[PDB]
């Protein structure tokens, strides 16, 4: 009744330890494909017309 | 070799699609060995519901509960509301809604490079659910097949982005001739 | 040295900077930049490995991709290379079984107890649920897992390659531990506390002596003595 | 209330006494001072008749058992280690660069 | 092909990736700039990866609490007893040596 | 040049030395030889360090 009845209770390296260069690294290609348009479009309004 | 390519453009899109939806919709992305709904017995867990089986009441089971440091908050945050697997379902839509609309409209030859950038976009966005997913997992188990639909349709979208960027390329060697 | 999400994922990595390289570097009408699918793929492979280049992007935005997976190779090689020296400096070797709770949720690894004793009964009467399914598992098992004595207990233990643990008491336990070959080992805390005492027949006129006796020779120090 | 609280009913309906819960005034179990040779806590209490029995988690031992009577065991327990778990750390997102 | 500002970071970068350079200086003085930033990158990254192996190594090789000898044998982890009462005197008077 | 006999002694001896290249194989069979010495050029450096 007392103690149980009302009870309140690897070696290699993991994905977490790296994550953070995951997420730099897709996010550093998401801003290079940003980067690209960016200047495509530029490149696409200068034409003369 | 023209017009086969968008044919299997346009399969591999909704390969893709179909394989993504399926396993954002489905719960067998890890075979744990936890409790089922509220004696710990192997449970086919998934995206949102971590779902029983071999147990006294097998089949019935829950909805996991994200929640009990900002960046644990966070973390748990992307987890709990699959924005990165979900924004890759959608973007794969719109990237398959622009290749369809590619017959109509046709000579933009600019909207085929919209959908090889949708691709490319719901590739980066699935790998990084992955991520979120197996790191929030740390806080013996396996994977499910869900987990490996979810990835490869990854690997499916990667292919049909290059194949649309490959078409833009050709669209434009055609024009400047 | 690397989990096996880690590899996946670096895989995973690996096709999407190639794929985004291949289509940042030749895309717009006006770039018309060596990168095609192929030689994208290639120059992907040969910045892990941290080997030759042959070509490099000039692009700022190819330069932004190939400088984001340098970083993530470097890190990613570096932290093999020492997570192997870590595993090379300190050996650890793992135990199977560490509780009874381990042995209870298993069945590679058969265990039992002296044919005949306190250890024995101790199981067939628990009502703690992981003695009871160890109970449930060892009265039925086959062969029988139950042993004469203790010695042949040990040597089963001894011959039968990590596949037959022994429940034995701490006592026998810590002693056999310190004898050649030295190939046993105690797992884990007591399942019980308990005592030995001196036995005689009911109303044996020696009872109260004894009794006094071993409490004179317990207050002395003299047991700790004999143990050590 | 309490495991001794639920006990100590019992035993005095099996008993036949009227009884009246009284916390020891030092909060101490009993030991005997090593220089005054006074003994303190619910030993004490019992040993200079401040009380007239003991109902709590009080260790049957060899020096209390000389200076006071004890029933035979309501409870059978030893000696354990208690230690702060280890709490598992969770690496942060940017360890990489420790 | 000459190291204007936008090549010369682009190299610098590289050359502390170590992932090789599509063209290096040729001039005594961008052979200098070179020569040394090479050896720094090579000291940094070797440090990089050498305190890595140590953090590692040395996260490798702790051990816990797993009995009464485990907390004889160390002193990092102080321990003690309730100030009066049977468990203080169990140790206060035990024969047996750990 | 190409990998003659002596010039492909030379690539895989800069390859193993992680020495970096003066050529690389162009065609799908010289480079997958490549990357599978590559590969077994990081493992084998890595373990000895
Ligand atoms: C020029 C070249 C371009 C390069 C482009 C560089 C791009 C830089 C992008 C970095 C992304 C940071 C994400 C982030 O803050 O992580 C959060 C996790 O929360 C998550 O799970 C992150 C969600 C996915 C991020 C998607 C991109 C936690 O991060 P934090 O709280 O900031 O970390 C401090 C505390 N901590 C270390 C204990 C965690
Ligand atoms: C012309 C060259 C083109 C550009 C080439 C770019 C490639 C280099 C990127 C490196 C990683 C940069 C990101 C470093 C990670 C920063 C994270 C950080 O600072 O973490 C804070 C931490 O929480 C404690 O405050
Ligand atoms: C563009 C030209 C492409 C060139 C291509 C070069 C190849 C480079 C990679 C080789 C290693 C890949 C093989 C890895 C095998 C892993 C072994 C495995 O699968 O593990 C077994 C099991 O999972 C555990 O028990
Ligand atoms: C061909 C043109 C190439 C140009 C050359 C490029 C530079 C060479 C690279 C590194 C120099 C390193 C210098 C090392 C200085 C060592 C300092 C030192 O030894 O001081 C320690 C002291 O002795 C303890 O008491
Ligand atoms: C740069 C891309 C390829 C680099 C080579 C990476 C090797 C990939 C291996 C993938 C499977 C690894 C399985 C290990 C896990 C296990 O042993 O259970
Ligand atoms: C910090 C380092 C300095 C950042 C650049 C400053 C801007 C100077 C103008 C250079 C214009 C580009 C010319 C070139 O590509 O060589």
């Amino acid at each position: 009744k007392w103690w149980y009845d009302k009870g309140e209770c690897t070696s290699a390296l993991s994905l977490s330890n790296v994550a953070g260069v995951f997420y730099i690294l897709v996010g550093g290609l998401g801003l290079a494909m940003l980067v690209a348009l960016i200047e495509f479009c530029y490149k696409s309004r200068a034409e003369a017309k | 070799d023209r017009g086969v390519q968008m044919l299997l453009t346009t399969v591999g899109a909704f390969a893709a699609f179909s394989l993504m939806t399926i396993a954002v919709g489905t719960d067998y992305w890890l075979y744990s060995r936890g409790v089922c709904k509220t004696e710990e017995v192997m449970t086919h867990s998934g995206l949102w519901r971590t779902c029983c089986l071999e147990g006294n009441f097998k089949g019935l089971c829950k909805q996991i509960d994200h929640f009990p440091d900002t960046a644990e908050y966070f973390l748990r945050a992307v987890r709990a509301s699959s924005i990165f697997p979900i924004l890759s379902v959608i973007l794969l839509f719109m990237g398959g809604l622009c290749i369809a609309a590619s017959e109509f409209y046709k000579t933009r030859h600019n909207i085929i490079l919209s959908a090889g950038i949708f691709f490319v976009s719901a590739g980066l966005s699935n790998i990084i659910g992955i991520i979120v997913y197996i790191s929030a997992n740390a806080g013996s188990y396996s994977y499910g097949w869900s987990f490996y639909f979810g990835a490869l349709s990854f690997i499916i979208a990667e292919m049909v982005g290059v194949l649309a960027v490959h078409m833009f390329i050709d669209r434009h060697k055609q024009l400047r001739a | 040295p690397l989990a096996y999400e880690i590899w996946m994922c670096i895989v995973f990595a690996y096709i999407g900077v190639s794929v985004v390289l291949f289509l940042v570097s030749r895309f717009s009408p006006y770039e018309w930049n060596e990168f095609g699918i192929f030689n994208s793929l290639w120059f992907s492979l040969g910045a892990f490995m941290r080997q030759g280049c042959d070509i490099s992007p000039r692009s700022l935005s190819g330069r932004i991709v190939g400088g984001v997976w340098w970083f993530f190779t470097l890190i990613i090689i570096s932290s093999y290379t020492a997570n192997l020296a870590a595993f090379l400096t300190v050996e650890r070797m793992v135990s199977p079984i560490e509780s009874a709770e381990d042995l209870s949720k298993q069945t590679e690894i058969a265990y039992g107890t002296l044919d005949s004793g306190s250890t024995k009964e101790f199981f067939r009467r628990s009502k703690i649920a992981v003695f009871d399914k160890m109970w449930t598992y060892m009265r039925s098992a086959e062969p029988s897992v139950f042993v004469r004595t203790t010695a042949e207990g040990v040597a089963r233990v001894r011959k039968s390659k990590g596949k037959y643990a022994y429940l034995l008491e701490s006592t026998m336990n810590e002693y056999i531990e310190q004898r050649k070959p030295c190939d046993t080992m105690k797992v884990g805390g007591n399942l019980d506390s308990k005592g030995y005492g001196i036995a005689t027949p009911k109303g044996s006129s020696l009872r109260t002596p004894v009794n006094l006796a071993v409490l004179k020779l317990s207050e002395q120090g003299v047991l700790d003595k004999l143990k050590n | 209330e309490g495991y001794c609280v639920d006990l100590a009913a019992e035993i005095a309906k099996h008993c036949g006494f009227k009884y009246k819960l009284t916390i020891v005034g030092d909060g101490k179990y009993g030991a005997r001072d090593a220089d005054t040779k006074i003994w303190n806590g619910m030993v004490g209490e019992l040993v200079y008749g401040k009380a007239d029995i003991a109902i709590a988690p009080l260790t049957i031992t060899l020096v209390r058992e000389e200076v006071i009577d004890f029933s035979k065991p309501f409870m059978s327990l030893g000696i354990s280690i208690m230690i702060k778990k280890p709490q598992k750390s969770k690496p942060g997102v940017f360890s990489f660069l420790d």
